[PDB]
């Protein structure tokens, strides 16, 4: 008879995470109906290197890590094995030789409306270039000189985060494109998420 | 480690203006840029700083209005529009930046430019009205006046006779015109001998005025 | 916020200086958010000491000074005549990031006396631009510079133009000239001009040029 784990509620909703405080939902012990995302779908740019989209339902990995992101139109391509840009260098990073799928669908509506939204800020100005799979839920004034400012901003001492100033009247390569990354795992553990 | 700026712009009394500082030789992705004011024989007034890694800006008490910066991330440049231009804004705008490469960088504003030259005049690039200084143990020279603000140079007929040439700076006139002078002290008591030349060029309105000074 | 007004004005002595300059402050500013630029005639400034606790990457040696908050003092110790230009203090931290008045420097010369001379406009001045007469005093060192006049049968100083130069690196002199511009069309109420320069080392000059007309 089977069932279906709440995969879609991660995919559809009004308020999606952020660029740096990105949600990462673990999904296990379910029959995730992958047929709904490729066989009958209206999602642009469903290129999800790592496993062939066909017969995805007949191969199953250990645990699901569902992600969620909001990116400008042009900056969607930064999801790649490292590459360049302000994603995967200070934002969430894609590990090298990673195996999992990536989807990016336009969201000009459904909570992307007039006015630079209060949330949806960058994650910028980190002293290091991050490590894969680690999550940045911390905020503090950056270091950009000899003396460390003691908590009061001024010369240098940049605040890391700046808001996305988008709206439903923007261009073509700058409108929001909500991004979902389904991360598999390859390890010595049995596969949990399985089923037709 | 270089930073070039655009040519001297010319405007009208209260239309607009925009200046360009190209940043090169240092990582412009995560840095800061500042803009200042200057003049002839005057002080310096800080105008507005640009965190250029991510745009956030303030302005001085006289520059909160009529001014706003422009990011232009690509081409590694910087712009700011000044509106409602006033006559007393004949300024070299300059720009500065810290040497940043990698995420942490030098405090002192060390990377500078050279600036432009904006003159909000009637813009009638009228030809200079120049005249010789007939010598009266003395000196002798040339007179330049009544011309649009323009880079002007003075030769002395040999690449020489620079034995006391005194090229005084440019002073604005009542209507926005410009004037200066170039006087050379005599090599000796050579009053009754030889001929001199007031060789002067003018680059925008191409002319080569040559007046041979003699008593 | 802006009461800095660096105490020194113009100081003049050849190498052999222990001179110091002061950047007084309104409120004691936190150190290492300071700077001390160095403007030059006709160029862009530089950076010497970035916060009264170090020295910049690479620049000529033999001077480095530091101070307190309300008194961010600095010193120079026997620097070459190359470094004789206008300085400019600075502040960071609180917007607006204000600069300072700036300090000026000079050189001793043991001021001498010039040769005075007058330049009459040629006979073309009936149809030329402006009936202006030209004078030039040569090589005054001191800051003070005053010129007066008593033109032939006219008492008004509406228009007068002056031109002065900066330091001369060869001999450390200042030189300015006087070319007064007045009414052109008349050429009849002002003929025998006066153009005088005053100094203790020059006493009372005489300048009654050739009778025009
Ligand atoms: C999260 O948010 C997304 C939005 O991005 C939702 O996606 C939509 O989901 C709904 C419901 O799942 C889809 O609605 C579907 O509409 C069909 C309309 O019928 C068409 O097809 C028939 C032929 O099958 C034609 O004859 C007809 O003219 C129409 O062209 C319904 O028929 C569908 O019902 C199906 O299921 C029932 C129950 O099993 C069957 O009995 C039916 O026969 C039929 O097979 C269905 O209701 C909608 O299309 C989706 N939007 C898309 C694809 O853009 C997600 O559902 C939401 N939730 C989750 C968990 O992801």
């Amino acid at each position: 008879i089977t069932n279906l784990c709440p995969f879609g509620e991660v995919f559809n909703a009004t308020r999606f995470a952020s660029v740096y405080a990105w949600n990462r939902k673990r999904i296990s012990n379910c029959v995730a109906d992958y047929s709904v995302l490729y066989n009958s779908a209206s999602f642009s740019t469903f290129k999800c290197y790592g496993v062939s989209p066909t017969k995805l339902n007949d191969l199953c990995f250990t645990n699901v890590y569902a992600d969620s992101f909001v990116i400008r139109g042009d900056e969607v391509r930064q999801i790649a094995p490292g590459q360049t840009g302000k994603i995967a260098d200070y934002n969430y990073k894609l590990p090298d030789d990673f195996t999992g799928c990536v989807i990016a669908w336009n969201s000009n509506n459904l909570d992307s409306k007039v006015g630079g939204n209060y949330n949806y800020l960058y994650r910028l100005f980190r002293k290091s270039n991050l490590k894969p799979f680690e999550r940045d839920i911390s905020t503090e004034i950056y270091q950009a000189g000899s003396t460390p400012c003691n908590g009061v901003e001024g010369f240098n001492c940049y605040f890391p985060l700046q808001s996305y100033g988008f709206q439903p009247t923007n261009g073509v390569g700058y409108q929001p494109y909500r991004v979902v990354v389904l991360s598999f795992e390859l390890l010595h553990a049995p596969a949990t998420v399985c089923g037709p | 480690m270089q930073l070039v700026q655009s040519g001297p712009e010319v405007k009208k009394p209260g239309t607009s203006v925009k200046v360009s500082c190209k940043a090169s030789g240092f990582t412009f992705t995560s840095s800061a840029v500042q803009w200042v004011r200057q003049a002839r024989g005057q002080r310096l007034e800080w105008i507005g700083w640009i965190v250029v890694g991510s745009g956030n800006t303030n302005y001085a008490q006289k520059f909160q209005e009529r001014v706003t910066i422009t990011r232009d991330m690509s081409t590694s440049t910087a712009y700011m529009e000044l509106s409602s231009l006033r006559s007393e804004d004949t300024a070299v705008y300059y720009c500065a930046a810290p040497y940043c490469s990698g995420g942490s960088c030098f405090d002192g504003f060390d990377i500078w430019g050279q600036g432009t030259m904006v003159t909000v005049s009637s813009a009638s690039t009228k030809g200079p009205s120049v005249f010789p200084l007939a010598p009266s143990t003395a000196a002798l020279g040339c007179l330049v006046k009544d011309y649009f603000p323009e880079p002007v140079t003075v030769s002395w007929n040999s690449g020489a006779l620079t034995s006391g040439v005194h090229t005084f700076p440019a002073v604005l006139q009542s209507s926005g015109l410009y004037s200066l002078s170039s006087v050379v002290t005599v090599p000796s008591s050579s009053l009754g001998t030889q001929t001199y030349i007031c060789n002067v060029n003018h680059k925008p309105s191409n002319t080569k005025v040559d007046k041979k000074v003699e008593p | 916020e802006i009461v800095l007004t660096q105490s020194p004005g113009t100081l003049s002595l050849s190498p052999g200086e222990r001179a110091t300059l002061s950047c007084r402050a309104s409120q004691s500013v936190s150190s290492s958010y300071l700077a001390w630029y160095q403007q030059k005639p006709g160029q862009a400034p530089r950076l010497l000491i970035y916060g009264a606790s170090s020295r910049a990457t690479g620049f000529p040696d033999r001077f480095s000074g530091s101070g307190s908050g309300t008194d961010f003092t600095l010193t120079i110790s026997r620097l070459e005549p190359e470094d004789f230009a206008v300085y400019y203090c600075q502040q960071y931290g609180n917007s607006p990031w204000t600069f300072g008045q700036g300090t000026k420097v000079e050189i001793r010369r043991t001021v001498a006396a010039p040769s005075v001379f007058i330049f009459p406009p040629s006979d073309e001045q009936l149809k030329s631009g402006t009936a202006s007469v030209v004078c030039l005093l040569n090589n005054f060192y001191p800051r003070e510079a005053k010129v007066q006049w008593k033109v032939d049968n006219a008492l008004q100083s509406g228009n007068s133009q002056e031109s002065v130069t900066e330091q001369d690196s060869k001999d450390s002199t200042y030189s300015l000239s006087s070319t007064l511009t007045l009414s052109k069309a008349d050429y009849e109420k002002h003929k025998v001009y006066a153009c005088e320069v005053t100094h203790q080392g020059l006493s009372s000059p005489v300048t009654k040029s050739f009778n025009r007309g």
